[PDB]
């Protein structure tokens, strides 16, 4: 706060006061006292012969110990005591300079943290430059998803250029204000383009159909426009009130009108994050395995052989596979529906295969129906997925009466193998299955399931091949779309909480420690994290992308041909 | 704000402090010569 220029002005005023004091003394001389004089720092008073004179360390010297005194001695004749061997006046300034042997200990911390800044931002800028060049060079990488990545890359690149401008003018007034303004703008665009990445992923999953061109236009205004809005309001509120320091943004309440919009994006990302993880499964179905092209013969031949293995004649076959529990997978709903149907005449045309494990009372109930009716088969042992695939590709309908099912991967496996699903209208089954690709029923209602089974029997009297083909295309296009979104979410769902949690934790940690053990470990880690942010984004969206890696391996194989 | 901002602020105060102390040690040499 105290500048060198300010000390010069205060020292000039002290010198002028000393000149006036000496003139007032010379006009009225009396006795033989030591006269006042100016020794370039402070003004000494009249000195009595043979006495020590003590002057408190001057206030206008900021770095002095203001609890001590400077000393002089006055000769018996009335002359200031001299330095031995020279014609210079002697003085004792040891108390004023007591706590002024600081030298440099803070240089070690400032040089380490500054090196971490330049190293981290250089690696980030170098990795982002080759990342944006790769996405623009290969024509196979040109799509809306990569265009959003290039905007996010550019925002972190300009942030790296801003800090290189700030420390450049530091190594040497209004030129500093525009430097920190551009930095805070680029800092805001970074967090808002992270929210764009979350909004784009959330839109792909929850919007069945939209225009990517128009959404990209709205994302550009969201990413570059809104940060420029509340930053301009920040500069408007700042320059008007006063003209304080260039880097003391944290001191006043002016920092909250920029941190709050940045916090709003983090809250928005936490909202988008929760919606996506509740719907997007961590892993899809094994597409290399669940395919009907692995089976031989026609479906009619496979069903007749299957029912013969179980000791039954040909009939419309329904299958259940899953855990035997009371209020979840819904085997209790199916067992009650089988009892309702057991008195109908249409029951003799139906065949049932129940596979699962769990509650003993539901296992005994299933075993009871198997023993009571010759068209009910129950399997409680463990089955290989090869035999499960044989069942999906042989039965007519698969019954999925779950009380809740967030993803419904069992439906996708059966639909890929031609089995028409009869499932509860809950969770993922509701989004996968439509009227043209299955039957949906209210959850927990044995009567609605029994009626759906009756409608499935009347449907089986006609050819169902076209129905089975629609179920295959639906499961295949749904899993293809889901696998594409999972690759983008593999990195987007990581960068959203990583940047958000770090920003919140760093904001909630104050600067109170003042270069303590807590301060140096927080300053070291936050400098490491913030400087390598561009390097984190470059790895997440380019260096680890499956399409980018396949393109550089293609180029390296063409350049390395034996 | 972010850690890189506080570093520039501490650096600014540290360079100004260094400049001021160097000016004071120069005056202390003038007092010594006087
Ligand atoms: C050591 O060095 C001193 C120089 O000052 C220094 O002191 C040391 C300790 C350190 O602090 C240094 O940083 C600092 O620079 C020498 O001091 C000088 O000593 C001489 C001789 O004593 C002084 O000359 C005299 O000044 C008297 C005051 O002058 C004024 O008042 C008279 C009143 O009549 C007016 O006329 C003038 O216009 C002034 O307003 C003065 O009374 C003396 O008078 C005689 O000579 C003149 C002609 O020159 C004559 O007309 C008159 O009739 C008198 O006969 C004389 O002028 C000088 O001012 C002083 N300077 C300072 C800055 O103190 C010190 O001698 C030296 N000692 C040794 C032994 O090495
Ligand atoms: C207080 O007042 C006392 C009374 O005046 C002081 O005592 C007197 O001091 C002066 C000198 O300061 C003496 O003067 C004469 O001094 C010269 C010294 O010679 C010189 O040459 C050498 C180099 O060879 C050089 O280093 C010196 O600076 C001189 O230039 C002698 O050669 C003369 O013989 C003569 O002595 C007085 O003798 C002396 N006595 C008096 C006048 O009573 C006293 O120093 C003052 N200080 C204190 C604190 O008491
Ligand atoms: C230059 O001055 C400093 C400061 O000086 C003292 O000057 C005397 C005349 C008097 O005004 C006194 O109040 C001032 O503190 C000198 O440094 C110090 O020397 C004194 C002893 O004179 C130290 O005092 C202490 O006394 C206690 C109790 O007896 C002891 O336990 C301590 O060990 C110590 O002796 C004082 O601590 C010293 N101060 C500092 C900052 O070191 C200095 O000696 C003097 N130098 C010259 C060449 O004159
Ligand atoms: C920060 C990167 C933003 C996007 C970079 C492109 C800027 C505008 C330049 C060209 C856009 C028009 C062409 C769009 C398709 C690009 C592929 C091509 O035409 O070569
Ligand atoms: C031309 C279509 C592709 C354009 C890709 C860059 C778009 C940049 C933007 O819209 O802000
Ligand atoms: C602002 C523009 C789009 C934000 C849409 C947020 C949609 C998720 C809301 C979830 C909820 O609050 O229940
Ligand atoms: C100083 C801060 C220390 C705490 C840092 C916490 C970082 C949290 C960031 C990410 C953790 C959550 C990642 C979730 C990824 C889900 C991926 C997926 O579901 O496919
Ligand atoms: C504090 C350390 C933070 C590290 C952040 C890392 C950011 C990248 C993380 C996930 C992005 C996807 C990573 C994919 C790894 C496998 C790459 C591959 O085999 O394709
Ligand atoms: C001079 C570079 C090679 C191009 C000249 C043509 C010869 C290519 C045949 C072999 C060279 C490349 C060998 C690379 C080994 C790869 C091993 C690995 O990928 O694990
Ligand atoms: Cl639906």
């Amino acid at each position: 706060v105290m500048t060198k220029e300010e000390q010069i002005f205060l020292l000039h005023r002290a010198q002028a006061q000393c000149e006036k004091r000496l003139k007032e003394v010379l006009q009225r001389p009396a006795g033989r006292p030591c006269l006042p004089e100016w020794d370039h720092i402070l003004c000494w008073p009249l000195g009595a012969p043979g006495e020590v004179v003590a002057v408190p360390c001057p206030d206008y010297i900021y770095d002095f110990n203001h609890k001590g005194h400077a000393y002089r001695r006055c000769d018996r004749n009335g002359s200031w005591e001299l330095v031995p061997g020279h014609n210079r006046t002697w003085a004792n300034y040891s108390e004023c300079v007591k706590f002024l042997t600081n030298e440099t200990r803070e240089r070690e911390v400032f040089d380490r943290l500054g090196m971490i800044c330049t190293v981290g931002y250089s690696v980030s800028l170098a990795s982002l430059t080759v990342a944006v060049l790769i996405l623009a060079y290969f024509r196979r990488l040109h799509c809306t998803r990569n265009y959003i990545h290039m905007h996010l890359f550019l925002s972190f690149m300009l942030r790296a250029v801003s800090i290189f401008v700030m420390d450049a003018v530091l190594y040497s007034y209004a030129g500093c204000r525009v430097a920190v303004t551009f930095f805070l703008y680029f800092l805001a665009t970074n967090y808002y383009w992270i929210a764009v990445e979350g909004l784009y992923l959330h839109s792909l999953i929850f919007k069945a159909f939209f225009s990517e061109k128009k959404y990209l236009w709205g994302f550009t205004v969201f990413g570059w426009g809104l940060p420029a809005i509340f930053v301009a309001v920040w500069v408007s509120v700042r320059a008007t009130l006063a003209n304080t320091g260039c880097w003391d943004l944290s001191s006043g309440n002016n920092k909250w009108i920029i941190q709050v919009p940045i916090l709003a994006s983090i809250v928005l990302n936490f909202i988008l994050f929760i919606n996506i993880v509740r719907v997007l499964a961590t892993k899809g179905i094994d597409c290399s395995f669940w395919n009907e092209s692995y089976l031989t013969g026609s479906r009619d031949e496979r069903k007749k052989s299957l029912l013969s293995k179980f000791g039954m004649d040909e009939g419309v076959t329904f299958m259940f596979i899953g855990r035997f529990d009371r209020g979840q997978k819904g085997v209790d709903v199916l067992l009650k529906a089988i009892e309702i149907l057991s008195s109908k005449k249409e029951f003799q045309e139906m065949r049932f295969i129940i596979i699962g494990k769990g509650d003993p009372e539901l296992e005994g109930w299933a075993r009871s129906l198997e023993e009571k009716h010759g068209n009910v088969k129950v399997i409680t042992e463990m089955l290989s997925r090869e035999f499960v695939r044989e069942l999906y590709g042989s039965v007519d309908f698969v019954i999925i009466p779950s009380y809740f099912e967030p993803f419904g991967l069992v439906a996708l496996e059966a639909m890929c193998l031609g089995a028409i699903p009869i499932a509860s209208a809950v969770g993922g089954l509701r989004d996968i299955i439509t009227n043209e690709t299955g039957i949906l029923v209210k959850a927990g209602d044995p009567g609605e399931l029994a009626n759906a089974i009756l409608k499935a029997l009347e449907l089986s009297r006609s050819d169902l091949s076209k129905f089975r083909e629609n179920c295959k295309k639906r499961a295949m296009s749904f899993s293809d779309t889901r696998q594409q979104y999972r690759k983008l979410a593999k990195s987007t769902l990581v960068l959203m909480p990583l940047f958000g949690v770090h920003y919140i934790v760093f904001m909630l940690t104050p600067y109170t420690e003042v270069s303590g053990t807590l301060w140096q470990v927080r300053m070291h880690y936050e400098m490491l994290f913030n400087s390598f942010q561009g390097f984190f984004v470059a790895i997440a969206y380019c260096f680890c992308n499956g399409e980018v890696q396949a393109e550089i391996k293609k180029s390296w194989s063409r350049w390395t041909l034996a | 704000x972010v850690a890189e901002i506080q570093l520039m602020h501490q650096r600014a105060k540290w360079l100004n402090s260094l400049e001021r102390v160097e000016w004071l040690r120069k005056k202390l040499q003038d007092v010594h010569n006087y």
